[PDB]
């Protein structure tokens, strides 16, 4: 029985090309579909059908996965996946002490796909040196990656979450693309068998980290303390809350600014004032809360933008508005594209959370560097959308920390 | 000959019905010809009769040699026809190819006419021969195998190629068949009796679905001529290649010219294009001569010099790794070498490119190794070992401190000059006991008139006028204009973030005169702190450089 | 047979002395080559031996076919020679030929070899011949003839000819003699007998200057296949060109296909190349396959039918005016066409520049005009009389009010469409019953954050965000955000010069997609009137705009 | 006897390509060339010769003049003609009330030129459809055109005029370049006597308008006189005298701007009061007078630029400074490349009587045009340097008229 999917009037589906693949990434791609075709998932496909998706093959464990890049179908297919069949967002998950992802996409194997869909779902295997055509195939069947499997998949996934749910009515379960986010306010021991719990109702249905939100506190804009401030120490204090008060209303600056006065060395030492060291302290104490006046709009794009800290260390921040902060932070722990990877899914996971929606990141990396490294670190099964920006020189220095 | 295989379901575009694109009446001479060429067709099961209850219509011409030929003007069923997949990727590369023993070039015989057409499509390749005058019903045809020039051939001759050969490729895993248009490239490590039994199957094979291939008389034998490319049982290169004298120049010749030079550059080190593609700059008609520089007339030389003695390329070797050398030729000009074995060369390649306005030559290192890495997933599914001109330091300087994340796979040093160094190095912290300039840049937008100048806590004082100029311009002469007049040891405070962003990326090279003795400047300094203040909010020195530069804009 | 002219005084560059290359050792076979060469020449006179006295030296090598050549590395006295004078201004164009009832071609045999050298400049060409194992003072010579490779040889090739052919030019005036490198093309409009007559006695007249040309016998005759092009005794033609057919298109494929087609677009009219010329943007690897786009595949298609059928030009009659024709093809596209005699072509072309990045059909008509009016001046001395796509009442609305001084020599108007227009006006005074909007635009040059809005005198207002953007696109967003909310008459007040001068001078296609989107709302409007203010010097609602796009920048 | 001239180090000759010539200028030139070379002026020059100046053909009468552009070989040569020989510039001149320019340029072809500087003055005939190389030639006497020439001749040029200028101590006479510029305060008749007189004196020699330069009279910026003035004209007011005070010190605008309040229609009609009317006047009695603080510099470079008025009006300033006006003014009276080629002509005249030097223009016009034509219609024996522009669009409305 399958459910009829439309794309957009006008909008054609994806005619993506394929990005070249190692050897290794071909032949364990080769071996996995091969399977998938014996076992009806996927079909081999004649030059007809003109779309495509691009394919690359993970780690994810020491066994290769097939990722599918369904970043095209799914702003294509939006309308389906997000009003005929959205998968509303719990706002109490961001709050419980422990959050478990676990992989659900085996359970869209099942689940045939409409006939006059599956043209849409095309991909190739490419060939070294370009000795044969790709391989080409399309899906049968709900194909992991696509926000439609999901969207199709909720009724089925209600029933088999039914007596868990009814026996656990404190526990939040949420379904993103092909993961659950299930949310406890349990002991850890409680929680993790309470996952295994739930992991054996999956098991009946043919269906095989933690993530602590309430500890997701904010990296606040930091200022230094010090004993003796030179006139350079003032102008970077001066410029780091110059632009916070773009961000934070209420950020005063004009007893700082005062100090600066006539063409002086950056060496010399200037000595504190009563008003000065009040201002310092009353935008310290700002920076520590929430900004006041910022709110998700669910109709507007959400941003990620990321900052090169070195030593290891990255920043972040998340707005819709540019300047007005959802959440700010940071990540640590080489490679730099490694660490980058790491940071994207970390980020992107926690927006899953709080918001129900990946952001779309801007990358302090070369588009090349990126596409062809960032699959040799890549763990999740979802792609987040992203561009490449160079980073503006001050932008890191205004959100540094300690 | 026409294979059995099931054809290939065609649709027409969504909204859209077939062409009926009136038949121009044509000559006698014409009409006669296609009759005849039409006829034969039919005979041999090429094209069918129709009547005239079918409502389409394509063009048809006859042009002439001293034979006649059939043009059919499929532009209008193109336009109604549905879109196919991309039939390549991209094209095979020689230094791809394995040595092979022995290899045999199977070109197939009139590929798209042995090749079927879906039956629900065959009425909208309609056509009608005229009669003389245009005075009775013309006689209407429609194809039953792919027609050429028709967006469907190239795609739906390789699906059904790919189809036919799957079976055999399970039969042979250890025989390579290269799949390039109408033809086959099948290469094997067998004895010549073995080789010959094995072409003789797949030649059969290919002939139980209807395609014909030639015969080891008619059996092509190396060199083989392909695509711009020489395919020597061992070795590879480029075709013949033979650089013009002229004693004068047009766009077009050096056009001509730096295409072969180009191409000559896949195997032949060291090539050159630089000087002569700046010739082509500011573009001038195609037969207009182009005066060649002292500059241009010395890299032509080179060239020349290079090509002179000829240089072959090796063969694939999958057990071996591979290692990708680069060095830096000169002005934004860099040059690599893949190889398994030190020095026989798989091939060779060049990167001269400009990412940007202002880079240094660690970026551009950078930038040529991710453009080998990509080009080295492509012909060989593996990334090379890279042999760099660059010191491990140098490198783990520049990572560390840049604001962008950048990575160089396995990598390593190699003593080959020039070397890749930063040729200058920002302050960290302000320095004690150097003069401190608060510069400062302000150009009116309708004069267009600018000032730049600077004011020093050691009371010194400078303002220059500037003509058809803007506020980022003026903002790089200010801080020119402090180190002209500034010792081995400065401070710099600016408001532009535009010029503190260009200075900190540690550039070496610029699209901008101004941004290059900005460099000349940076690199004979001892010391040099640049620091960023907010303008047009009262902070020191900067307010009273700001008024500086205020007046008269 | 060397020439007796008076040779020409060579000199090198001031403060430099010749050069002093060291000879490499070369193999046996290299050496004995050489020697059987450079005997052979010293025999004919065109080298002679010299002693080890003379201290210069130019490296010498010799390469296999199986004849044996003598390569001479003059690179170094090439860098050291003097400049010439530049050989050819340009080269002739056939379509500047007028037909001659016979004509001679005459290429000069060995022509540097049959020039003399400048006797104290012969020094400097000194070459040794190594001994074996270079054990033995080596063979040393000296050219006395001009050298091949020698930067001096085609500027004293081309004087010697021309002091040579000064007197036979005085004693034949209706004989027309076109000197190109080292050929003579002799034409006249003699009977075949007096023709062939004074033929030989130029023959004869060039060997008593020691200049061999070819006999009745060895004599071309047409059509000569000169420099791509096809010259027929009474038309001619670009060489036969073959657009090749790929499933897969090649950077490299691409370069030479829209070479191909530049070179017949001077012959065969419409041709197109701007598609194919969008492909090669944003430049990719020589071997890397660029997919055709369909607005490509169209180009490439009406293409191969203007090229089907073959296309001649016509010769030059000086007596009969030139007539250009143009007509506009496209998206910054244009076609031209001269003749004498509607419609027979001396030659077509095209033209498709970017002068700017805001312009208009009646720019690009004017820059075209311009272009044929020089390349005419060129190839017959005269500029032609234009039959142009535009009413004189649009040509001369426009140039009386335009700022720009601008002038189109003798022309008419033809209707041809499209025709060329001015797609709005701007009103001369303000509107009477008109909304005036005060825009105004601010981005902070730190944050790249902008806001764009206006005030109206109908109280009306609005501000919009901008991320990534500058002062000149919110100058520019504020002036279509008064177009979105305005109707079909609006008043509108800009402080921003910049674009006041984009949209004054009535573009109708840019570079920026933002001013396609004024362009369009200018087209739908009735009556818009721009005007400018001076900005932050208090002026009405300009003051009041400006407080609204400052917050939060 | 040949004075030797050298060129600045490290500064080779001129290597300046030849203009595209019609037929018409071509046998034109090879007739003059012919008649030179034959009376020992030029002589014919082979290869080793590098150098290149451009030649065109002018009618200046309906007689075809060969015009040599000596542009390049004039800045090579700087040093010899303006300090080694520079002829000083008499600043009476410009006060004189009538001011007769007579070509003197056929008196260099009795003095030879130094052997060595010959090749620098090379200079080729082209050929249609580059039949055949261009005929080439060098100077074997001063040339016309070049700045050296009068620097070599002035000793000569002092014996000649020496009677003339004893006999008529209040007559100034002045050399630039091919022309000489006499200048007295006689009344018309006697002046036109005089200056037959003069052509007398040179024709012994073998050297065979009225500009009025008193009657130079600067076109003040121009504020319009009303009855009802609009916020448009009051805005295009505040517009035009906003500028005006970047020229002219003292230059207020506060009254004007007061009128201009809150959101208002530009076609509403704005009452004067007495403060407005009253800085209206102070303003157009200051640009009636000359800009005070204005002064000729000697070493610096003098430009013009010139904007298209329409209707056959065009508008000019001269300065060194931009918006420091020496001087301004108007040209007017079919065709833009022809009325151009006048004001161009006019300006240099004007520029060579006040200061001694041409000015570098600014032209309203594309290269080509300006290249392809301004040979038509060019009747001077010598040429200004200039660049192309797009005039500012508001410049224009500044320096408009009435
Ligand atoms: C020449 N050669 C070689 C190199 N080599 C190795 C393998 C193959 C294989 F059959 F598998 F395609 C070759 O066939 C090709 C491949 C291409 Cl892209 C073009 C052409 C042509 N025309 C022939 C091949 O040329 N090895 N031994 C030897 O004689
Ligand atoms: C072919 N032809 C013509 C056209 N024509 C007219 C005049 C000349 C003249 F002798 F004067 F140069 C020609 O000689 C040329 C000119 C050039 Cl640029 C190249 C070549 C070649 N190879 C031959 C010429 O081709 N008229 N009659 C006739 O048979």
């Amino acid at each position: 029985e399958t459910v009829p999917v439309k794309l957009k009037p006008g909008m054609d589906g994806p005619k993506v090309k394929q990005w070249p693949l190692t050897e290794e990434k071909i032949k364990a791609l080769v071996e996995i579909c091969t399977e998938m075709e014996k076992e009806g998932k996927i079909s081999k496909i004649g030059p007809e059908n003109p779309y495509n998706t691009p394919v690359f093959a993970i780690k994810k464990s020491t066994k290769w996965r097939k990722l599918v890049d369904f970043r095209e179908l799914n702003k294509r297919t939006q309308d389906f996946w997000e009003v005929q069949l959205g998968i509303p967002h719990p706002a109490g998950l961001k709050k419980k002490k422990s959050v478990t992802v676990l992989d659900v996409g085996d359970a869209y194997f099942s689940v045939p796909l409409d006939e006059d869909f599956r043209k849409y779902t095309a991909f190739t295997i490419p060939s070294i040196n370009n000795e044969t055509p790709g391989i080409r195939y399309q899906y049968n069947v709900l194909p992991q990656g696509w926000k439609g499997s999901p969207a199709i998949f909720q009724s089925s996934m209600t029933k088999i979450l039914e007596p868990f749910r009814k026996q656990n009515p404190d526990i939040v379960i949420y379904q993103y693309m092909d993961d659950l986010y299930v949310g406890s306010d349990l002991e850890i021991g409680q929680h993790r068998t309470k996952i295994e719990e739930l992991r054996q109702h999956l098991l009946r249905w043919g269906l095989t980290y933690e993530l602590h939100p309430d500890k997701w506190t904010v990296q606040p804009i930091v200022l230094p303390e010090k004993d003796s401030w030179t006139v350079n120490d003032i102008q970077k204090l001066v410029g780091k809350l110059n632009w916070a008060s773009q961000i934070y209303p209420g950020i005063k600056v004009r007893q700082l600014c005062k100090l600066l006065r006539g063409t002086k060395a950056l060496t010399e030492v200037i000595p504190l004032t009563e008003e000065a060291e009040l201002e310092l302290a009353e935008n310290r104490e700002i920076l520590k809360e929430p900004v006041h006046g910022v709110y998700y709009d669910p109709s507007k794009d959400l941003i990620a933008e990321i900052q090169k800290q070195g030593q290891g260390q990255w920043t972040y921040q998340i707005y819709q508005e540019p300047f007005k902060n959802l959440k700010t932070g940071k990540y640590a722990r080489t490679n730099d594209v490694k660490q980058l990877t790491e940071a994207v899914q970390k980020i992107t996971t926690e927006s899953i959370v709080i918001w129900g929606k990946t952001p779309k990141f801007k990358l302090p990396i070369q588009k090349e560097t990126w596409e062809t490294w960032w699959t040799e670190y890549w763990q999740a099964t979802w792609i987040p959308e992203w561009e490449f920006v160079n980073t503006p020189p001050l932008v890191k220095l205004w959100y540094q920390l300690e | 000959p026409i294979s059995p295989i099931e054809t290939v379901p065609v649709k027409l575009k969504p909204g859209m019905d077939g062409p009926k694109v009136k038949q121009w009446p044509l000559t006698e001479e014409k009409i006669k010809a296609l009759v005849e060429i039409c006829t034969e067709m039919e005979k041999e099961g090429k094209i069918s009769k129709i009547g005239p209850e079918n409502p389409y219509n394509t063009p048809v011409f006859a042009i002439k040699k001293t034979k006649w030929r059939k043009l059919v003007d499929f532009r209008e069923l193109n336009k109604r026809t549905q879109d196919f997949w991309e039939v390549q990727l991209g094209i095979p590369h020689p230094a791809g190819l394995k040595k092979k023993k022995s290899v045999t070039v199977l070109d197939v015989g009139d590929a798209y006419f042995s090749v079927p057409l879906d039956e629900d499509f065959r009425k909208y390749t309609a056509f009608t021969i005229p009669s003389i005058n245009n005075e009775t019903p013309g006689i209407r045809y429609q194809y039953n195998v792919l027609p050429q020039g028709w967006k469907g051939s190239p795609a739906i001759f390789q699906s059904s190629m790919t189809k036919i050969l799957e079976p055999f490729r399970k039969q042979n895993p250890d025989i390579v068949i290269y799949q390039y248009m109408d033809d086959l490239y099948v290469g094997s490590d067998l004895e010549i009796g073995q080789h010959r039994t094995k072409i003789e199957e797949l030649r059969q094979h290919l002939l139980r679905w209807g395609l014909t291939t030639p015969d080891k008389k008619h059996q092509k034998e190396p060199p083989f001529l392909w695509m711009g490319y020489e395919l020597h049982p061992d070795k590879w290169t480029v075709q013949p290649i033979v650089l013009p004298e002229k004693d004068s120049w047009t766009v077009n010749d050096i056009q001509k010219l730096v295409g072969k030079l180009n191409w000559a550059s896949q195997i032949y080190p060291g090539i050159k294009v630089r000087q002569l593609c700046k010739l082509l700059r500011g573009t001038k008609a195609l037969t207009e001569v182009i005066p060649l520089t002292e500059e241009a007339e010395l890299e032509l030389a080179e060239n020349r010099e290079i090509l002179k003695e000829p240089v072959h390329g090796v063969y694939y070797d999958p057990s071996k790794d591979l290692i990708a050398e680069i060095q830096k030729q000169g002005q934004g000009q860099w040059t690599y070498q893949i190889y398994q074995e030190p020095f026989k060369n798989l091939k060779t390649g060049k990167y001269a490119r400009m990412r940007g306005a202002h880079t240094n030559d660690v970026k551009q290192l950078t930038e040529a190794v991710q453009k080998i890495t990509t080009e080295s997933i492509v012909i060989w599914g593996k990334t090379p070992k890279f042999k760099l001109p660059i010191q491990k330091e140098t490198w783990e300087t520049w990572w560390t401190e840049y604001w962008q994340a950048t990575w160089i796979p396995e990598w390593e040093f190699v003593n080959t000059p020039p070397l890749v160094k930063l040729w200058y190095q920002l302050e960290k912290e302000p320095i004690v006991g150097a003069e401190t300039f608060y510069v400062d840049g302000a150009a009116n937008r309708e004069t267009k008139l600018g000032k730049a100048g600077y004011v020093t806590n050691r009371g010194r004082q400078k303002v220059v006028t500037l003509t058809d100029t803007t506020n980022q311009k003026t903002e790089l002469q200010a801080i020119y204009l402090a180190l002209q007049d500034s010792g081995l040891e400065v401070n710099i405070v600016t408001d532009s973030q535009y010029a503190l962003g260009i200075i900190q990326a540690q550039p070496d090279q610029s699209e901008s005169e101004l941004v290059n003795q900005i460099i000349e400047q940076l690199i004979k300094k001892e010391k040099v702190y640049l620091a960023w203040v907010p303008a047009h909010k009262g902070i020191g020195g900067n307010e009273q450089v700001d008024k500086l530069v205020s007046a008269g804009i």
